[PDB]
């Protein structure tokens, strides 16, 4: 992550991120909607950060320090470049929507009134097709990635020393290789929970309530498609077993 | 310190996300309660043993039968949650959650946890339940279900007041060490 975005999302809520003199000017219903929108952006920022630890810290570090065969590194981090592209782009739009909403003279006071339109765009058309295809591939390769990790850590000394070195800082406590893989798999099922709670506090504008209802239906359609397209791959599985 | 993994399972409104948030923050959040829980690695010392307990939630995965089991690999302890204000969440334990957890986590200890124990003394809760010929889950009903499914043990808690929360996680750590 970058310092600018970390400070903007350091607070536990939107009501603690904005100036208290700006908070006072708003209705509690707006504060509640903004707190949930802020949680969605803050967790999207953490999700992209998880993907950067996988591509830059783990994957590239293995390629440059261990000179591990790229097919092994690919098996450990399937679709990480594609996932990083999809979520970094989505995050850029969420961050730009917040930036545009800032008051002049302020880097923290903002109200996001429109979100449904961005959520319909992300979860429809080509971008939705790419998320469905990428998560179906990722989640089908998830178990194999974990077994490959466990084999290498237990039997390779240089790989074990690499892992222990890169995961030593306290900021990486919940971000080991297996933890990153499960954090990524679980991300997609957080979207309907966050969007439903945003919808609960977005009845003030009828068009926004309609856009969030549409976005919710699109995320559920995507999740159902990803779930149906999954079949766990096994390393060295025979045709007779498939 | 040894590394252990804990996963919480249960119906959508069983209060599992609130339980994980309250333990990881070590208090009931006063300004805003988060909608979701990502993960957390707790530093716990139980009975003289130091453990790193990784905490995971299955909230949002209840309708996705092929995504949900991806949370199960290498689990050391399962917390199987139900809500005391929801007797219908208790009946889903034996024939939905128990067969799934025994298939994907064989020989993993299960702790049956009765959440929202404070609602046993809530008037609005008792009135809404009496309209459907129901009442809050009794302590003996929770213990009998835990006995029936072969649970390691039965525990109760309240994320709202923090009562029994620390004890649940210390016992889960002891269960993961056996
Ligand atoms: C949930 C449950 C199961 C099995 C089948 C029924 C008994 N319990 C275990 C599977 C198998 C694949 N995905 C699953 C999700």
């Amino acid at each position: 992550s970058m310092e600018m975005d970390e400070k903007d999302f350091a607070a536990d809520s939107w009501s603690l991120a904005v100036d208290s003199s700006f908070l006072q000017q708003h209705k509690k219903e707006v504060m509640k909607q903004q707190d949930v929108i802020y949680e969605l952006i803050q967790t999207e920022l953490h999700h992209v950060r998880t993907l950067k630890i996988m591509t830059r810290l783990f994957r590239t570090g293995m390629l440059e320090e261990l000179h591990l065969e790229p097919g092994v590194v690919q098996g450990l981090f399937p679709c990480v470049d594609e996932l990083s592209d999809i979520h970094t782009r989505f995050l850029s739009q969420l961050l730009e929507r917040r930036r545009q909403a800032l008051c002049p003279g302020s880097t923290r006071n903002f109200v996001i009134h429109r979100l449904g339109d961005l959520l319909i765009s992300q979860f429809s058309g080509p971008s939705a097709e790419q998320m469905c295809k990428t998560y179906s591939e990722f989640c089908s390769r998830h178990s194999k990635a974990l077994k490959l990790y466990k084999e290498l850590y237990a039997r390779d000394k240089r790989f074990q020393q690499f892992i222990r070195k890169v995961t030593r800082p306290a900021v990486l406590k919940r971000h080991g290789v297996q933890e990153c893989i499960l954090l990524v798999t679980q991300r997609i099922t957080k979207y309907p929970l966050l969007i439903s709670r945003i919808l609960q506090h977005s009845h003030g504008i009828e068009e926004e309530r309609q856009d969030l209802t549409t976005a919710l239906g699109l995320v559920k359609e995507l999740l159902s498609n990803v779930d149906e397209g999954i079949y766990q791959l096994e390393k060295g599985a025979r045709l007779q077993e498939i | 310190a040894i590394r252990k993994k804990l996963v919480i399972v249960g119906d959508g409104a069983c209060g599992k996300t609130c339980l994980l948030i309250v333990f990881s923050k070590d208090q009931f959040p006063e300004v805003y309660v988060p909608t979701v829980f990502e993960n957390y690695v707790a530093d716990i010392e139980v009975d003289g043993k130091q453990v790193e307990l990784a905490l995971w939630d299955t909230a949002g995965q209840e309708d996705y039968d092929r995504l949900r089991p991806l949370s199960y690999p290498d689990t050391d302890v399962i917390l199987m949650c139900f809500s005391i204000d929801s007797p219908d969440s208790l009946e889903n334990i034996p024939e939905k959650w128990t067969p799934e957890v025994k298939h994907f986590c064989p020989n993993v200890p299960i702790i049956l946890v009765g959440n929202k124990k404070d609602l046993r003394n809530d008037e609005h809760t008792r009135r809404e339940l009496a309209k459907m010929k129901q009442e809050p889950v009794k302590p003996e009903e929770g213990r009998d279900m835990a006995n029936r499914i072969g649970a390691f043990g039965y525990m109760e808690c309240s994320a709202k007041t923090k009562d029994g929360v620390r004890e649940v996680f210390e016992m889960a750590t002891r269960a993961a060490l056996q």
